[PDB]
């Protein structure tokens, strides 16, 4: 809630594959109907191979995200590498006690070398749900049928990059508050490779 | 013993023992600040004696340095005082 | 020296623990002889009540904590009360929160922790009192020994107070017999009085010094007090 | 804990004294001198700065003269540091009286508070007290000109001539004699300077070893205008009395 | 200073032992509980023409059914009374009835434990224990007439008669012989006067003694100066005719 | 007060006994360390020994990785080292959220020094005994070495040593740097930087050490890593490949 | 925390700190109160040796606690302000709450109570002051005189004397008062009070300050002029009994 | 459990002294020769730079800290006490004045604020008092250039030149004689090197002197090259080369 | 020297406070407990002293659980060991809620470490006089750790502490060498029992009752469970076979 809002691209997802998990999101901010930033970054690090997709208000999500960053740097160093389950819980905890002044919809997606790729979905009030792959934001609804049929097991790295590119490009078309650049982070045993597609690319693709 | 004074004591003991163009006083003036005339003479004399037991006939500025550094301490005490470093 | 480590409760000494703590263990022996005994279905507590005078009235050496629990003290009185209130508080909360009576074991471990805290605190002190706490929970019949430094032991039988070693010799012999009588209250009770009079050797027994408490499978916390202990001698 | 790692010096003594207080007065008796002469058209104040130099500024002549108000000022004998906390708090205690009733604090109320804070540091807390004695140079319309001294013990007494600091004994023995019961400022100034020379060893009495302030009624200055003499006005008065020797 | 948690090799605290030393220096308080009342008597002591001797007394009322007489330091007995009134008043409001004398002694004894440096069990706010011991006498409708001795240590015992004070060693010894189980209120008060006379180095007047009684049609009642003196008047003549 | 070494307060002489004893016998725990600066790396060599065959030497740690990029080398014992580590780690993380930037060696050093000083004045805490050498390859200064020591004193180095072979290490580097006219050697690959370190190490302490007797921590731009056991032998054999 | 000990037992069943509090009072000045059966007289020393005191702003020894009640003391002024302040507040607290003028007994209990607290409670020490509290209860014409010590104990006294040479002034007073026939007239009770306090002040007739309290707020401080006259008279009396 | 220490650790002795202040002062006498001069056309402060090690930076090392923009301080005493104290002085100076009256505290007012820190610490237990003495040399546009001494207890007194540390008295003699007001800042720098050469023997350089002046302006010390709005800093610390240049200038 | 025998709030020149020395000593003055790491797990065993037939079996086991998969056993004094564990438990419950995952064995070492170290920076809190051997299986492998009373702790391959520390390290060091780390978890119970037997030889004034527990990812599935029944009974026999007497 707070006071003041920056609105956001409202189409985020994480889809798992063979070599891990790929997270993808669209980025574009508006204040009102004024285009604050064409190009933005909505893919935020809490840990080195564990990122998150921020949804609800920009403000609330940032304030939470700082708290989660702080804990997870200290976990990493002391207790050994975090899991997505470990992240998911921190995100929830704060969110649930502070549901009356914050509003955060988070997909935390992480790559671990001891449980592979993991997807933990945090609802707007705050909950922990594991799901095999997730779609969130408000344009995910239109793309539920597509992702479930073509979501298939042991995906190839490219085939999943096409799949996420297609998923978001249909959502960006039909939905109005979606737009601007697609950023993605491919999270594999090889590192994090970061991809950016400007407006003209994905529309065709 | 002021700086001109220490300088003389290194020289006088240094005459008595092996010396060469390496027996650099400039190094020494930094290494020792105001210790009694007893103390400077004691140390310079001991270092020639200690080198020779390490089975070195020659004395160099290097030789005095390796003998000294052994005698001065065996435990590690961080800089000087608590007043200034 | 003695005086060097004695002044505050925060110091260890080469002995392995503080002098003051041993003096707390010593006080228990000063206070009243109480024996504890159990079979496996009931557990019995026998206590000698002492007063100071003819025209003095007894001080109670049984304090009932619940309608299924009570304890005996031996040693310093003022701490025995501060503890019995804490145990009351602990009990009630368990019933309010968890619908739970409070196990002897469960209580012992909470009581121990409280005791460490008051032996790391410098102004704080050892309690200077030992307690025999009895109960029948759904763990069975129980006797525990509490010591005021946090030492908690579960036992068949034991004694604190005047010649503890005294009673312990008696119990250890008659042990195998009485504990296999399971379902007869009266026998175990009768063994309790038979024991306690032989620990004594500069005191005597009488009816209104003695007081018996039994708890068990079919005995809710009940005291035989004054007259009614005659029929167990 | 802290029982055998601390001591108790804030307890009483087998005479009825408190260790630190008795000692505090001693600290004051070797500190610099402050003198208070109350006149009935003014207040004359003199202080000796013991030891002065051409490496110290002698130009700052508020070093022991602080105004706590435009109607009350103190002369300090003891430490600057000890002084600082009671000044700042006294000035604050003023503003509170001023806000509440729209009128300035009498001298007497402000002294009684000060003394209660000072008693307080030995009375509870285990703390140490201050080691500075104050001479109150002050006003009332109930009591005329007022002259007090208060001590680290918190006892306070009314005066019309007092000293604290070193050489107290010498100044007061000359002063009691040469006192005139009702007197003008200028007469006071003559008396003060005369006393002053003969309490300062050998030839030393100078303007720049003195701090002088006088509090006059005036008629180009307002009623109770405190003039804290800066060097040059000290130089003048010394030449007029001729006492510079 | 002196330890607050440091025990003797027996295991009896220094502070407790020192508590016992102040008690022994006050003037005697003697109680006999009978079957019609509790008698509490004190030696008030001191007679001077520069002293108002009948304005000071050592028998103070807590409640309309509870008194206490003290022996030891009197300044200390003021804090004990302030705690005790508050606790009794709050219980009369909640359940409408009399508080038990044993119950009162335990509530007070709990705050007698603080002294010194704090604990993590307890916040110790005081500096010493209390240096007065008390005989608290009362009535309750569920144990009738009673008499209680509270020690500042923590121990409180019920008694049928007990004396405390300086002159307690003699006093107690007399109490036993005079005590029997058909003793009444009127006899007990006369006997108190006998004991008090015996141990005095003075003539017994009501400006060195005060009586008090409990009857359950009036609660705790002070036997007044006028009545106490009439009782003294009757004593002196009858004793002085057995000689 | 108390005394000058039963609680922490000034000595007769204006010294602090506790800080000087903190300098001495916390480096004699079978530890000797050096740190030298690379061209685009920072190298630390530190001794690290295990006296049992039953003590897993992986958990044995005395180079810690404070963050992903920051290292801290502790000289002194594991009870102390973890009080300083907890503080370091917390400071690092806090800095990262609040100021938005990775934690420099120097800022961490300065903050920890001031904190230790406060604990030095306290009369119910100690200064920690540990000597803390904070390392990374900052993008705001290049390779860096900053060391704090226990008195609340701290200062920056370009190369440092601790343990009583301080003189030996220093002299070999000093002569070398005076000749080459640089205090950083030039070489890209980390491997050649560790070989430079070893050369000066072996000469100076007069011995070579096993894989499990060493622990080598390397700072790189945006990484700090410790060398595996085989990796530390590879280097010792690689100079001997030359011989 | 500074709630820990600062007052400890004696082995004799005294308290060290209370024994040392009484000593400060003795070294001190002398205050006295003598009763008629119409008044209560309070004498207080003002023995100004030095002549450089200005004595209208030199502290007095007489405080109002209430309009019909006075407190006088002997002891450290510094401590006595702290007690005096708490006692004024307590008179106003009763007045506010009970709608009733203050009774002397309760105030005495209050004065006793703060001093009593500070012996019992930790990280505080008792005051350096003994007091005399006197006055009149409302609608009452009989005198009231109380004494309190910094032990915290309290008593009534027909007359009492405190501070330096308490022995000497008790001993004298004892011969000149009976409870059965105490003085009816102000003049003769004042004569006696001035005469006792002459004998310990040494020279004093401006150094003695008398304040005579009659029922319900008739409180009047006799002056130097008046006192010099009684001292003359006393010098005539002492050669009528020669 | 936890602390209970509230008893003052600074207490009076039979003479009227304060044990802790006496001790602390011994440390200060043994500390590094520092002086301060008001040149009247400025203020120059110099202090001894030192090195721990030749392989050690002395950039990090703090012997001259800017307390507020126009004001510098230097000391003799205990280094760790100095460092924390500078911090509390910087903080209160910024929060309580720099948009309240819209500028830095005046020098005398800042000396009082330091004085208070040290006195809190002397009164109160749990902690021993600061062991330090400062020379606060300054400029404020409502008092000119000033020099103060701050003592360990927090007693302060005004000075127009002084020195504290080891070898003070003789250092003051040379300074007293050479400077008597109305003097160029440059000249006071020259006098200051001369006083310190006589004071320190064994090895002497301008690479072992750290010198700061308050007594200049650059546009760079308004902190902008545009159109003035305010005056800005006048603190400027010199680099080692500039100091060697003034050592060459007779 | 001195002040370091009563306090911990100041630092010894020996680098080792005399009070800390006394804390270690009380550990060796308890009973033997040991811990064995193996190729999948950890097995814990302790000697429980039998003094009298008034004590009851398996209610005075000195093995106490924390979480689900950590078993914690100690040597030294009973009250210190239980309070230390009760604190472990509370941190463990907190952990589980917040991070939605069980508490690590390395984490728990730290938790304990920081409670002990805290009491060794303060003279106002008295530390613990037990060495606690603990471990389990977690998401990041199997761990044996030993916590010593300084606030020193490390992970070990094998551990012993107590009266019987030496005899236990001997018998353990032979068996671990022979095996790769201690073979199977099954085997490890038999091995354990031999170690306890050798460790008993330093007691011989009391009889003992053998108590073993394990945490195994291949024969318990990651939970801490007691070893009783058949498995304990074969273990008593194995010990008595090879070790004779």
């Amino acid at each position: 809630l707070k006071k003041g809002e920056v609105s956001l691209g409202t189409s985020i997802m994480a889809v798992t594959f063979k070599d891990g998990v790929i997270l993808g999101a669209d980025s574009r901010t508006t204040t009102g109907a004024y285009i604050a930033n064409r190009v933005t970054d909505k893919l935020t690090r809490v840990h080195d191979k564990i990122w998150c997709c921020r949804s609800g208000s920009a403000a609330d999500t940032q304030a939470i995200a700082d708290i989660v960053q702080y804990h997870l740097e200290l976990y990493t160093s002391q207790y050994g590498t975090p899991s997505t389950e470990t992240a998911a819980s921190v995100f929830k905890e704060l969110c649930y006690e502070n549901k009356d002044n914050l509003t955060a919809g988070i997909i935390v997606a992480g790559y671990d070398d001891k449980n592979k790729g993991e997807v933990y979905t945090i609802p707007l009030g705050g909950s922990v749900h594991k799901l095999p792959y997730a779609i969130a934001g408000s344009g995910s609804t239109f793309i539920y049928g597509y992702c479930d049929k073509n979501f298939r097991e042991n995906m190839s790295k490219e085939e999943t990059v096409d799949f996420i590119k297609h998923s978001l490009s249909q959502a960006i078309k039909w939905d109005g508050s979606s737009g601007g650049v697609i950023r993605m982070v491919v999270l594999t045993a090889a590192g994090v490779e970061r991809l950016i597609f400007y407006p003209d690319e994905y529309e065709q693709l | 013993r002021d700086r001109r004074e220490r300088r003389l004591i290194f020289g006088t003991i240094a005459s008595k023992m092996s010396l060469a163009p390496e027996a650099d006083l400039d190094s020494l003036i930094i290494r020792n600040d105001s210790l009694s005339g007893a103390v400077i003479a004691a140390i310079m004399q001991e270092a020639g004696l200690r080198a020779v037991r390490k089975n070195r006939y020659v004395i160099l500025q290097s030789d005095l340095e390796e003998a000294y550094a052994t005698q001065v301490k065996t435990d590690n005490t961080v800089d000087k005082f608590d007043f200034y470093k | 020296f003695r005086n060097n480590y004695d002044g505050d409760t925060v110091t260890f000494s080469p002995t392995g623990r503080l002098f003051q703590v041993e003096y707390a263990l010593e006080a228990i022996k000063q206070g009243s002889v109480t024996v504890g005994l159990r079979s496996n279905t009931h557990a019995v507590l026998v206590a000698l009540k002492r007063n100071a005078d003819e025209l003095s009235s007894y001080q109670k050496k049984i304090i009932k904590c619940d309608e299924h629990m009570g304890l005996s003290l031996a040693g310093l009185a003022p701490d025995a009360r501060v503890l019995s209130n804490y145990l009351r508080q602990q009990c009630n909360y368990s019933s309010l929160v968890f619908n739970r009576k409070l196990a002897v074991e469960r209580a012992g471990h909470l009581l121990c922790d409280k005791a460490q805290k008051n032996t790391q605190s410098y102004g704080g002190r050892p309690y200077g009192v030992g307690l025999l706490i009895i109960g029948y929970d759904k763990s069975g019949a129980h006797l525990l020994e509490f010591q005021p430094s946090g030492n908690v032991t579960e036992l068949y039988g034991t004694a604190i107070g005047a010649r503890s070693q005294g009673a312990k010799t008696y119990l250890e012999r008659t042990l195998d017999t009485f504990i296999k009588i399971d379902g007869n209250p009266d026998e175990l009770i009768k063994a309790g009085v038979e024991a306690i009079s032989q620990s004594l050797r500069d005191e005597s027994l009488t009816v209104d010094n003695l007081s018996i408490a039994i708890v068990g499978k079919d005995t809710p916390f009940t005291i035989y007090d004054g007259e009614a202990v005659a029929k167990y001698i | 804990g802290s029982r055998r790692y601390d001591s108790r010096t804030t307890i009483f003594s087998p005479e009825g004294r408190l260790y630190q207080v008795e000692y505090a007065l001693e600290s004051i008796s070797h500190a610099g001198t402050a003198i208070g002469i109350m006149a009935s058209d003014g207040i004359v104040l003199a202080a000796e700065r013991k030891v002065t130099s051409t490496l110290l500024e002698q130009d700052t002549s508020t070093e022991k003269l602080y105004k706590l108000n435009d109607k009350i000022a103190v002369a300090v004998a003891g430490l600057t540091a000890d002084a600082e906390i009671l000044i700042n708090t006294a000035r604050i205690h003023a503003q509170n009286y001023l806000k509440t009733y729209n009128e300035d604090i009498p001298v007497e109320i402000l002294v009684r508070r000060l003394s209660d804070i000072k008693q307080g540091y030995t009375q509870h807390g285990g703390l140490r007290p201050f080691g500075v004695s104050f001479i109150y140079a002050g006003y009332d319309d109930r009591y005329g000109y007022q002259l007090y001294t208060s001590n680290p013990s918190g006892n306070y007494t009314g005066w019309k001539a007092i000293s604290v600091g070193a050489n107290t004994s010498a100044a007061q023995t000359l002063l009691q004699m040469d006192y005139k019961d009702d007197m003008k400022v200028d007469d006071a100034i003559e008396l003060a300077l005369k006393t002053l020379s003969k309490t300062t060893d050998s030839s030393a009495l100078t303007y720049d070893r003195l701090e002088f302030a006088t509090i006059r009624k005036g008629a180009n200055d307002g009623e109770v205008y405190q003039k804290i003499f800066k060097p040059q006005e000290i130089k003048d008065i010394l030449v007029k009395t001729g006492i510079t020797k | 200073d002196r330890g607050v948690s440091t025990f003797s090799p027996e295991g009896r605290l220094f502070q407790v032992e020192y508590s016992l030393e102040a008690i022994k220096l006050g003037s005697t308080a003697i109680g006999i509980a009978t079957k019609e009342g509790v008698v509490l008597g004190v030696e008030k002591r001191a007679t001077s023409p520069l002293l108002e001797s009948d304005s000071i007394e050592k028998i103070v009322e807590i409640d309309r059914h509870i008194g206490c007489a003290m022996s030891g330091l009197t300044a200390d007995a003021r804090s004990m009374i302030e705690h005790a009134r508050t606790a009794a008043v709050t219980h009369n409001l909640y359940y409408d009835e009399d508080i038990n004398v044993e119950s009162l002694t335990q509530s007070v004894c709990d705050l007698a434990l603080r002294f010194g440096e704090g604990a993590s069990g307890e916040e110790r706010l005081m500096s010493r224990p209390f240096g007065v011991a008390l005989l608290i006498a009362g009535h309750d409708a569920d144990d009738g007439y009673q008499l209680f001795h509270a020690e500042p240590s923590g121990t409180f015992y019920r008694y049928n008669a007990k004396a405390i004070g300086s002159g307690s060693e003699g006093a107690q010894a007399e109490l036993l012989n005079e005590w029997h189980s058909s003793l009444t209120l009127k006899e007990a008060e006369l006997l108190v006067l006998k004991i008090l006379k015996q141990v005095m180095e003075e003539k017994l007047d009501e400006n060195n003694a005060q009586l008090s009684c409990i009857t359950k049609q009036d609660g705790f009642k002070i036997y007044d100066n006028e009545k106490t003196a009439e009782l003294i008047k009757e004593l002196k003549e009858k004793e002085a005719a057995e000689s | 007060a108390g005394y000058d070494r039963h609680i922490t307060i000034f000595s007769p002489e204006g010294r602090l006994y506790q800080v000087e004893y903190a300098f001495k016998a916390t480096n004699q725990t079978n530890i000797n360390s050096l740190a030298v600066r690379g061209k685009d790396c920072t190298v630390v060599i530190s001794q690290k020994k295990v006296p049992d065959k039953l003590l897993d030497p992986t958990t044995v740690s005395y180079i810690f990785c404070i963050s992903r990029t920051i290292g801290m080398v502790v000289n002194g014992p594991i009870p102390d080292a973890r009080n300083a580590a907890l503080r370091a780690k917390a400071e690092a993380a806090e800095f990262r959220y609040k100021y938005g930037y990775d934690m420099p060696c120097d800022v961490l050093a300065k903050r920890m020094a001031n904190l230790s000083q406060i604990y030095t004045q306290r009369a119910y805490m100690r200064p920690l005994g540990v000597i803390l050498t904070f390392v990374s390859v900052d993008e705001e200064l290049g390779p860096s070495i900053y060391k704090t020591d226990p008195a609340g004193y701290y200062v920056g180095y370009k190369a440092t040593a601790t343990g009583p072979k301080q003189q030996e290490i220093t002299t070999n580097l000093e002569n070398h740097f005076k000749k080459s006219k640089i205090d950083h050697i030039n070489e890209e690959s980390w491997e050649k930087v560790v070989e430079f370190a070893i050369t000066h190490m072996i000469d100076a302490l007069g011995t070579e050490f096993s894989k499990n007797d060493l622990e080598v921590g390397v700072a790189t731009k945006d990484k700090f890593f410790t060398l595996s056991a085989e990796n530390i032998e590879e280097r010792l054999v690689a100079i001997a490949e030359q011989d | 925390g500074y709630d820990r000990a600062l007052s400890i037992f004696s082995p004799d069943g005294h308290i060290f700190q209370v024994e040392y509090a009484l000593e400060a009072v003795k070294r001190g000045t002398c205050a006295v109160g003598v009763k008629g059966k119409n008044c209560v007289v309070l004498g207080c020393e003002r023995r100004s040796t030095l002549k450089l005191q200005d004595t209208r702003i030199t502290p007095s020894k007489v405080s109002k606690i209430d309009s019909h009640v006075v407190l006088s003391f002997s002891g450290l002024n510094a401590d006595s302000r702290i007690l005096i302040e708490k006692a004024r507040v307590e008179a106003q607290s009763h007045r506010l709450t009970l709608e009733d003028p203050v009774t002397v007994e309760y105030l005495t209990r209050y004065v006793a109570g703060v001093q009593q607290r500070y012996t019992q409670s930790g990280g505080v020490r008792p005051f350096g002051v003994s007091t005399l509290i006197a006055g009149f209860d409302p609608r009452d014409d009989e005198p009231k005189l109380y004494q309190t010590e910094p032990s915290g104990i309290y008593s009534s006294w027909s007359a009492q004397t405190i501070g330096r040479n308490s022995k000497t002034v008790r001993e004298f007073l004892e011969k000149n008062y009976d409870r059965k026939e105490p003085p009816a007239t102000v003049e003769e009770c004042v004569k006696l009070t001035v005469r006792s306090l002459l004998e310990v002040v040494q020279t004093g007739a401006k150094n003695i300050e008398i304040t005579v309290v009659k029922p319900d707020s008739d409180i009047v401080a006799l002056s130097s002029e008046e006192i010099n006259q009684y001292v003359t008279q006393i010098e005539q009396e002492k050669q009528e009994q020669q | 459990m936890t602390d209970r220490y509230s008893f003052s650790l600074t207490t009076f002795s039979p003479s009227g002294k304060l044990g802790q202040i006496d001790y602390a002062l011994t440390a200060v006498k043994q500390g590094v020769t520092s002086l301060g001069i008001k040149a009247t056309n400025g203020v120059v402060i110099a202090t001894e730079k030192k090195s721990s090690s030749p392989l050690a930076m002395s950039e990090t090392l703090s012997k001259v800290s800017l307390l507020t923009p126009d004001i510098g301080a230097v000391y003799s005493g205990m280094g760790p006490d100095y460092r924390v104290l500078v911090d509390k002085s910087r903080k209160v100076a910024h929060t309580s004045y720099k948009r309240i009256y819209g500028e830095y505290p005046p020098t005398k007012l800042l000396v009082s604020e330091v004085a208070k820190i040290m006195q809190e610490a002397t009164q109160s237990g749990g902690v021993r008092p600061f062991g330090v003495s400062l020379l606060i040399a300054g400029h404020d546009e409502f008092n000119g250039f000033s020099l103060y001494q701050v003592d360990p207890s927090g007693s302060y007194f005004p000075w127009k030149a002084t020195a504290i540390g080891k070898g003070s008295v003789a250092a003051k003699t040379f300074l007293e004689k050479r400077w008597n007001d109305e003097l160029e800042l440059e000249d006071a720098i020259h006098i200051a090197l001369l006083t310190l050469k006589e004071s320190v023997e064994g090895e002497f350089n301008g690479d072992t002197i750290e010198l700061a002046i308050i007594g200049d302006e650059n546009p760079d010390l308004l902190g902008y090259t545009g159109i003035p709005t305010d005056k800005g800093p006048r603190f400027r610390k010199l680099t080692s080369q500039e100091i060697n240049d003034r050592l060459e200038a007779l | 020297g001195t002040g370091y025998d009563l306090s911990n709030s100041v630092f010894s020149p020996d680098g080792r406070n005399f009070q800390v020395e006394y804390a270690v000593k009380a550990v060796e003055n308890g009973t033997t407990s040991i811990g064995i790491k193996c190729n999948d797990g950890v097995v814990f065993a302790v000697e429980k002293l039998i003094t009298s037939k008034l004590l009851v079996p398996q209610k005075n086991v000195k093995i106490q659980v924390v979480d689900r998969h950590i078993g914690c056993v100690y040597s030294g004094l009973i009250p210190d060991g239980r309070h230390l564990v009760n604190r472990g438990r509370e941190e463990a419950a907190s952990f589980k809620k917040l991070y939605k995952t069980p508490i690590p064995i390395p984490a728990f070492a730290d938790r304990l470490g920081q409670y002990v170290q805290a009491h060794t920076l303060y003279n106002s809190v008295r530390p613990f006089g037990v060495s606690t051997i603990f471990g389990g299986v977690d998401k990041n492998g199997a761990h044996l750790y030993m916590l010593e009373p300084s606030g020193s702790y490390w992970g070990y391959k094998g551990a012993a502490t107590g009266k019987g520390r030496q005899s236990a390290k001997a018998e353990l060091e032979k068996l671990v060498d022979h095996h790769p780390e201690g073979l199977s978890a099954r085997e490890a119970v038999k091995q354990a029992a031999k170690i306890i037997y050798l460790a008993h030889e330093d007691n011989k004034e009391k009889d003992f009752e053998l108590e073993i527990s394990w945490c195994s990812l291949s024969e318990t599935n990651g939970l801490h469970k007691f070893v009783k029944g058949d498995l304990l009974q074969e273990a008593i026999d194995f010990a008595q076979k090879e070790i004779n007497g």
